[PDB]
């Protein structure tokens, strides 16, 4: 629970606010960049190094059999667990593009193969979707369960564009809660189904979820149509039935007034949910540690480790899960004239 | 045409009008509410078919380009 | 506005009603959105363009109704999108900004194989099928690999999203020819042909010269870059 100021040696300006960092077999790849792939990468995602506080940043590629990715703005994330038939995968779907739109096209990440020095080579698939495809939307949370004893997939969250009766020129960059009805689905085939909940009445989005031994448990939650923050945990458990998938929710009294927060796998389950903002312009300063067991969450704090006056002042801030311990946050930074370096980054870790 | 402000208007009819005046120039207040038929938003129109994805009312004059988004710093600024 | 004719009652072509008489002049020039923001963040110019390509996209379809000589009048239209520089062109046509070895917004022969050949080339980059190159490079229908797909697409990364016509400027092609000429002379003023590499000082002084020559003869001191009038 200690920061370090970095310095990005150079390429300070393909990071935006909204990004994505999978750590996959070693290295750490960054999703999602400013502006459409540059063609010093046409790839769309960078490979990440930390050395000596120095940021590097360096070019990735794909197969030939691969397909080639919009760099999403904030999609769902899924770290589908190392098992046949391919692991590991990643899964993704469906954030932003820098054409501001939206993609519901889900996409599955993996490696292929190194080096020959020690490059990383990927591959990305796409999959059509059989369904009760979830339409268009941003900010949600895709996560992975395994239930007796088969690999699904459970999306829910996130909010949209203006229904399409109602795109109105005036309000067409407005975004209304999509709709609380959660999506089931098989990687293989990519049959997606709906499913109500008479419980969750409300959309949301930015809420940071986990799943464990297929259940999952949705801590945040802010919402636009009410202006709040309910801290109330929301717990749901899956059984895997052929062809009854069937569903069960949960309220927990208490969670946390957290907003788009970073979490860190620490242990297995040792989990640290790091920052975000716990109210409307009041970010979260302090650190939270969650243990994740069958008995459920269990809470406690850790010393947030002390912010520079810079960030604590900071109007607004972000990051992502370097993993194990360690995490990377940026700020935006003043200048003038710009640097336009804009961007400070503080590499955190746990113990 | 030769942009001048609103005092600098107001002085120079002011003074024309005081002398010789037998007003010549307009008052400003006038062409404060003269110059709506030049702007956007006054002329009557319509469409067959009527347009998609477009708020009907011809009478909206200048309007602010975010389009209502959201003032969530949760979310993009 | 540029031209405007009428088709009534048909069995001919539009009989030319109006056409502007000096468009060029700005005293032309209706603005119609203004955004305090930089021309490369795609992310930012594109989330405020939204509703206007929105609404130019649905305006072809619908036909307009006007009080006009007071009567209710009928209109159609046709829009052209043909004011940009070459860099936002090829910015939000989807192209490879800018200098890279695709060059035509029209034409799609390699840099180099446009010094072989010059003069034939067919126009083909449209809309439309920018948007079916783009698919394929998506989905990757082929398997094949980074240039294979670069190649077989003929260079189209980005998604384009604001339609544009087939046309250069007028201006900024003068403005290249221009540099180009300007460069040309800087060279000759000095050897080339017989100077296989020359050196930087030697640039300089070749230019220095030819700015003392626009000096003494034609009146011309040198500015920072030529704009429009130096160029004439
Ligand atoms: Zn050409």
């Amino acid at each position: 629970m200690s920061l370090q100021p970095l310095t990005a040696v150079n390429c300070g300006s393909l990071v935006q606010p909204g990004f994505s960092l999978l750590d996959l077999e070693g290295d750490v790849y960054l999703f999602g960049q400013k502006g459409w792939p540059k063609r010093s990468c046409p790839t769309g995602i960078f490979g990440v190094r930390i050395k000596k506080g120095e940021l590097k940043l360096r070019a990735i590629s794909f197969s030939n059999n691969s397909s080639y990715l919009p760099p999403l703005r904030c999609p769902a994330i899924a770290h589908f667990e190392a098992q046949d038939g391919k692991p590991e995968c990643y899964l993704i779907h469906g954030g932003r593009t820098p054409n501001n739109e939206l993609s519901s096209s889900l996409y599955m990440l993996s490696v292929d193969s190194r080096g020959c020095n020690r490059k990383v080579t990927l591959r990305c698939e796409e999959k059509e979707l059989v369904g009760d495809v979830p339409s268009a939307r941003y900010g949600h949370t895709l996560s992975v369960i395994n239930s007796r004893g088969k690999t699904a997939c459970v999306l829910f969250g996130g909010r949209s564009y203006m229904p399409p009766t109602e795109r109105t020129t005036q309000n067409w960059n407005s975004v209304v809660d999509c709709p609380p009805q959660v999506y089931l689905i098989d990687l293989e085939f990519g049959c997606c189904t709906a499913h109500t909940l008479p419980e969750l009445t409300d959309g949301q989005s930015f809420h940071v979820a986990l799943a464990r031994q297929d259940c999952v448990y949705f801590l945040g939650g802010h919402i636009l149509s009410s202006d709040c923050r309910p801290s109330r945990l929301i717990r749901l458990h899956v059984e895997l039935l052929l062809g009854s998938p069937v569903l069960t929710c949960t309220i927990l009294h208490e969670g946390l007034t957290i907003t788009s927060a970073i979490a860190s796998p620490i242990g297995y389950h040792e989990y640290i949910i790091f920052g975000g903002y716990q109210s409307e312009t009041q970010k979260r300063m302090e650190c939270t540690y969650v243990g994740l067991d069958d008995v459920g969450v269990h809470m406690e704090s850790r010393e947030p480790p002390q912010w520079t006056s810079e960030i604590s002042h900071s109007r607004t801030w972000f990051g992502g899960s370097l993993g194990k311990g360690t995490a990377l946050v940026a700020i935006p930074s003043e200048g003038n004239p710009t640097p336009p370096e804009a961007y400070h980054f503080y590499q955190v870790s746990f113990q | 045409n030769t942009f001048l402000s609103c005092s600098q208007y107001h002085k120079m009819y002011r003074t024309v009008k005081a002398t010789s005046g037998r007003q010549i120039f307009q008052p400003l207040h006038t062409l404060r509410n003269a110059e709506k038929e030049l702007l956007p938003g006054f002329h009557q129109f319509e469409w067959q078919p009527a347009l998609k994805n477009v708020s009907t009312s011809w009478d909206v004059g200048i309007i602010d380009g975010l389009s209502g988004w959201t003032v969530s710093v949760d979310d993009v600024p | 506005i540029m031209s405007i004719s009428i088709r009534l009652e048909g069995e001919d072509d539009g009989i030319t009603i109006f056409q502007e008489q000096k468009p060029n002049s700005e005293l032309s020039c209706r603005p119609l959105c203004l955004m305090f923001v930089d021309e490369s963040d795609h992310e930012t110019l594109t989330a405020i363009l939204g509703p206007v390509v929105a609404e130019r996209k649905a305006m072809m379809e619908s036909r307009l109704i006007i009080s006009v000589g007071g009567l209710l009048r009928s209109f159609r239209f046709f829009f052209r999108g043909t004011g940009y520089d070459e860099k936002m062109v090829r910015e939000m046509e989807g192209l490879e900004a800018s200098g890279s070895t695709y060059i035509c917004t029209l034409c799609d022969s390699t840099r180099a194989e446009a010094s072989q050949n010059m003069v034939l080339h067919s126009i083909t980059r449209s809309h439309d099928e920018n948007l079916e190159r783009y698919e394929i490079w998506r989905k990757n229908p082929f398997s094949e690999s980074a240039d294979e797909l670069r190649d077989r697409v003929k260079g189209v990364s980005a998604k384009p999203f604001m339609e544009t016509q087939p046309t250069l400027d007028a201006l900024h092609c003068d403005i290249g020819n221009a540099t180009e000429f300007y460069k040309i002379f800087q060279d000759e003023i000095g050897e080339v042909y017989q100077k296989p590499n020359p050196s930087r000082e030697e640039r300089r002084r070749w230019r220095s010269t030819l700015d003392k020559q626009l000096r003494k003869k034609m009146k011309l001191k040198p500015v920072m870059r030529m704009n429009g009038n130096y160029a004439r």
